[PDB]
């Protein structure tokens, strides 16, 4: 494996590796690391 | 540009099996409602992009910003099936549903591995009072109080000063820390980073 790794750059056709959200005054961070996640890899494996 | 997946849809219909909404969760539980009840598309706060976006507005997460602070915990918005009026098409139409999830082992080596062959992964890690004041370069735990778990995105990894770590996505907007991301110790399961860590496969292959 390389020594470093960003999939914002081995992918940059999928933009929402990029993407930062905000939880807002609510403790759902379990639910937005996983439709973050999920996003990018539709993308990547697909559209 | 892709399918942003909403957050609101997760949040608010996963129900028992995921926890209890804006009270704390499982994302293994969240990884898994995807494969069985998939999920509509939604952005962002007040953006109407997508079938259901995020409803809880934006607020300062511990810095200073013109945003209204952050509430502690509102209240879990409730499940409507249903997509925004104005958005095409209907909301069983627009669910996109998961093939499998599985949790990664506890190796960096093969949290490395998951995200280089598959994409950037969830995990989840313990939040110290130093945590909060991160701006930049890599976090190690030091000094503080137990906060409680955080669940984030690891999308890389590198070194910076022979430190290696562990490049990771934050929620709490672009004004936290290094634009909303962050870069924590990699290889000691430091804070559990590396411990809670889950992914899945899309089923649109
Ligand atoms: C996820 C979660 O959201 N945790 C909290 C958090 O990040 N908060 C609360 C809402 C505003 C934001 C903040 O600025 O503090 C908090 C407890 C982190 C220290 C968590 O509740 C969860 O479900 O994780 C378990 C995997």
């Amino acid at each position: 494996l390389p020594a470093s790794f960003d999939a914002r750059e081995q992918w940059p056709q999928c933009p929402t590796i990029k993407e930062i959200r905000d939880q807002g005054s609510c403790g759902s961070c379990w639910a937005f690391g996983a439709v973050e996640a999920i996003s990018d890899r539709i993308c990547i494996h697909t559209n | 540009v892709s399918v942003e997946v909403s957050a609101e849809d997760l949040l608010t219909c996963c129900g028992s099996m995921c926890g209890d909404g804006c009270n704390g969760g499982y994302p293994a539980e969240a990884w898994n409602f995807w494969t069985r009840k998939g999920l509509v598309s939604g952005g962002l706060y007040e953006s109407h992009v997508g079938c259901r976006p995020y409803s809880i507005p934006p607020c300062e997460h511990h810095v200073n910003g013109s945003r209204p602070p952050c509430t502690g915990e509102g209240d879990t918005p409730k499940c409507s099936k249903i997509c925004e009026p104005g958005y095409s098409p209907t909301y069983k139409q627009d669910k996109h549903y998961g093939y499998n999830s599985y949790s990664v082992s506890n190796s960096e080596k093969d949290i490395m591995a998951e995200i280089y062959k598959n994409g950037p992964v969830e995990g989840a890690f313990s939040v110290y009072s130093d945590f909060l004041l991160y701006k930049s370069g890599v976090y190690q735990h030091v000094t503080g109080e137990m906060m409680g778990g955080h669940a984030i995105r690891i999308l890389g990894w590198g070194v910076e000063n022979g430190t290696p770590y562990w490049l990771v996505a934050n929620s709490w907007n672009t004004d936290w820390g290094d634009n909303g991301f962050f870069k924590i110790l990699r290889g000691q399961d430091h804070c559990g980073i590396e411990s809670e860590v889950v992914a899945g496969i899309p089923r649109t292959d």
